[PDB]
RNA sequence: AGGACCGAACCGACUAAUGUUGAAAAAUUAGCGGAUGACUUGUGGCUGGGGGUGAAAGGCCAAUCAAACCGGGAGAUAGCU
RNA sequence: GCUCGCCGGAAGACCAAGGGUUCCUGUCCAACGUUAAUCGGGGCAGGGUGAGUCGACCCCUAAGGCGAGGCCGAAAGGCGUAGUCGAUGGGAAACAGGUUAAUAUUCCUGUACUUGGUGUUACUGCGAAGGGGGGACGGAGAAGGCUAUGUUGGCCGGGCGACGGUUGUCCCGGUUUAAGCGUGUAGGCUGGUUUUCCAGGCAAAUCCGGAAAAUCAAGGCUGAGGCGUGAUGACGAGGCACUACGGUGCUGAAGCAACAAAUGCCCUGCUUCCAGGAAAAGCCUCUAAGCAUCAGGUAACAUCAAAUCGUACCCCAAACCGACACAGGUGGUCAGGUAGAGAAUACCAAGGCGCUUGAGAGAACUCGGGUGAAGGAACUAGGCAAAAUGGUGCCGUAACUUCGGGAGAAGGCACGCUGAUAUGUAGGUGAGGUCCCUCGCGGAUGGAGCUGAAAUCAGUCGAAGAUACCAGCUGGCUGCAACUGUUUAUUAAAAACACAGCACUGUGCAAACACGAAAGUGGACGUAUACGGUGUGACGCCUGCCCGGUGCCGGAAGGUUAAUU
RNA sequence: AAUUCCUUGUCGGGUAAGUUCCGACCUGCACGAAUGGCGUAAUGAUGGCCAGGCUGUCUCCACCCGAGACUCAGUGAAAUU
């Protein structure tokens, strides 16, 4: 049976990449929240 | 001509075709072609604004001259071609200077005929002149509502208009819908009528034929739930309310003309 | 010529048995329907929650839908256990 | 190591996506592996990925994204021009053989090709963000010419039989060779050359388009395969000796013909139909502003350069998506033999596997199958399930009907093997020879060789000859929906939803209508034979009476009536 | 009647025997003409009924071939309390 997760690197970066988050005001707030919490990985870039 | 298909299969029993052996059998004129991508009835917001649109065959756009502003240069007709963007046919005309253009095909036009435009052109079908130099009671098509903008009325397969009277700077015309409207006596018009009067006799014959045109199926409204349409549902078939659109408008006589900038050019609405 | 006919690939899911702490949070075995078309499939794109999409079942929108998920108002209120 | 069994349009081989050392060698057995384990995709250590030609990067653009100014909006922000990004598409060039425990069209041997920089020489109108050409495009169908590939003969090497026969019409194996360069065939398309003139291609133009004459009858473009060369080479069954019995070295025969034949190539072709079938650059060509003893352009020769990143391994699966070493899911490419219409089905080749607990016993009962006396639906809500029918040719076939159908209606007969007609027939393919020629990949004649249906007659074996796998049960009456289609992913596939057709009604274009505080966008680059909404639902015969109520569409005397004053 | 409560209405056909099925009658509880009426060839994994063939569906079960169940060795769960 086909499952929900079908990986694709190109689509992953275009949806949750670092540059995608920096292109919108709300996206930049996501980075600020994660920086405050001290996350070791901010995005899914690598 | 009109030909009825034989009933060799369910789907061809009720099919009626319109065939014209005079149409060109080949590729169109490349220099007058353009790209034309489909939209699916969605606007720049990505939302559906016109329902029942989607799919169909790929099409290319032909540039048609609706202005006819080449005066004093006779042109000859080369061939008649099929146009998928409109119900009427088009013709390729070659001018003396060596230019080519597309025009709507009048009723009795054929290869070898000559056409001209201006104020000194002869009164023959296919010629374009300002309406001030057209005898009253004549039949014309491709009429402009403003001098120089281009033809906008009577452009369908077999439509035409008739000049009724001329008082001053304006003239009175009777449109195909029966409306009586007046326009300035400077707009150009073409003699004759559009030459595809048999286009109304076609019968698609099956659901698939409509899908080729890009028309998607229509859901009535009594078959939905009340959360989707005012006609809603019920145990069985009830429909105990006045007919109404989605969004709540009557649809059985209610008028929806609220311009108020026109009506100085309307004489009799219609009917 | 054909939303034509028989029938594999391919796409579907009408009947029965098994399974039901299953091999599997919907599958297996034997039959079954369509199979040049309103067909099917790869890659990328667009539509966002009282909104979308819907050949229309209140269907589907990440195993969740008569109003998704996450955080917040928040220790909502509970004449009831 | 020897037998046995299984897959073989895969359970074989090569990739993309995804994963990220799972690849190779040595070593270890605690944990991990549904058992043991000396073994492992497990632990530890070392080793392994070599490119001017393959891919990315790069040049060009589609849907779409962002968007200097700009327009709009309480703020945030929205839309969009010039531009700039974005493949799933377009754009230069490498083939064969050999080699590592693990990489190769990348290393080695042999033989090739493409695009640029610089220099020299000869001859010279070069020049763009502009014009034109080209690139450049659909579905279905048909025939011919070919190759991949297979079969048989010939040729070369070897063999004479564990049990009757086997020196012949006997048995086994091999019989392979590229890119490039030269030739330009089957076949497809288009008449060619010269002079003069012109409201068009925003300016210009020798280019494109158009007009009027002269002069000739063959010029040009595209094009699979074959042949020659590449090749006195490479490869090659078998041998001869060394050999830590892992394998290392030298040598080397034949290497031809006929027939059959694709879903691949000629073919982006040809014929035909209506639903009428991307864009831009590279490339070719003409000129403007400019520069002309320069600069640039064409040709030959020499020389230099072609960077950077990916390259191991799995990839229908134990390595990817499913919590698992999980009977599930996952796109592209390659396509042998016998029988067969076939990529179905059965048995096999190359190749790969026996699925990570076994050993005994032969109770009830459960699961998956085989057979059955007499009866034959008496079973049951219901013929649920099971049994049965099943192929090709010929004969034959009802009511009804929209004249197409119904129809494979129903039903009946014949099917193996051997010989003859004919030492292999009809047909297909086609050598030698001869004749002619503008002699060439030519034409006519000619028929050797090879390949090979179907039918008739006679005979013959068995209970059974469409013998296995494979492979329609049929007929009669009737409700509903015309029909093919669509739907509750995971208890409902239907009489429900679509549907062609029909009617009413709105809409004159800055259209009605819809998404948006707005700008704007869709409707539509459409114009009443058009578009939106509503009901009905092929087709045939038809669709009656009622305007008091509610709604909608008109009317104007009078009554009542808001802000304001 | 996909519509009929009384109702298994009455008559005829089919069966040895038919609350279903087919054809008529009209007392239509409570059909009816585009939320359409009455017909209709072809089509349907659609609802109801009757035949031929066929059979372990059944009278009524019997035997046989395989995988479990049972015994031995290794590993080693669960609901509940």
């Amino acid at each position: 049976m086909k499952r929900t997760f079908q990986p694709s690197v190109l689509k992953r970066n275009r949806s949750h990449g670092f540059r995608a988050r920096m292109a919108t005001k709300n996206g930049r707030q996501v980075l600020a929240r994660r920086r405050a919490k001290g996350r070791a990985r901010l995005t899914v870039s690598k | 001509a009109v030909v009825k298909c034989k009933p060799t299969s369910p789907g061809r029993r009720h099919v009626v075709k319109v065939v014209n052996p005079e149409l060109h059998k080949g590729k169109p004129f490349a220099p007058l072609l353009e790209k034309n991508s489909k939209s699916g009835g969605r606007n720049n917001n990505g939302r559906i604004t016109t329902r029942h649109i989607g799919g169909g065959h790929k099409q290319a756009y032909r540039i048609v001259d609706f202005k006819r502003n080449k005066d004093g240069i006779p042109a000859v007709v080369e061939r008649l071609e099929y146009d998928p963007n409109r119900s009427a046919n088009i013709a390729l005309v070659l001018y003396k200077d060596g230019e080519r253009r597309y025009i709507l095909a009048p009723k009795g036009l054929k290869a070898g005929d000559q056409i001209q435009s201006g104020v000194d052109a002869a009164i023959k079908p296919g010629n374009t002149l300002p309406m001030r130099n057209i005898p009253v009671g004549s039949t014309v098509h491709n009429v402009e509502m403003k001098p120089g903008k281009g033809g906008q009325l009577a452009r369908s397969a077999g439509t035409y208009v008739q000049i009724v009277a001329r008082d001053g700077a304006y003239v009175t015309l009777r449109l195909r819908s029966g409306e009586m409207r007046k326009v300035e006596a400077d707009c150009r018009a073409t003699l004759g009528e559009v030459g595809n009067a048999e286009h109304m006799l076609r019968v698609l014959g099956k659901a698939g034929a409509a899908r080729w045109r890009g028309v998607r199926p229509t859901v009535r409204g009594t078959a939905m739930n009340p959360v989707d349409h005012p006609h809603g549902g019920g145990e069985g078939r009830n429909f105990g309310k006045h007919p109404v659109t989605p969004w709540g408008v009557q649809t059985k006589g209610k008028k929806t003309r609220s311009n108020k900038r026109t009506d100085k050019f309307i004489v009799r609405r219609r009917s």
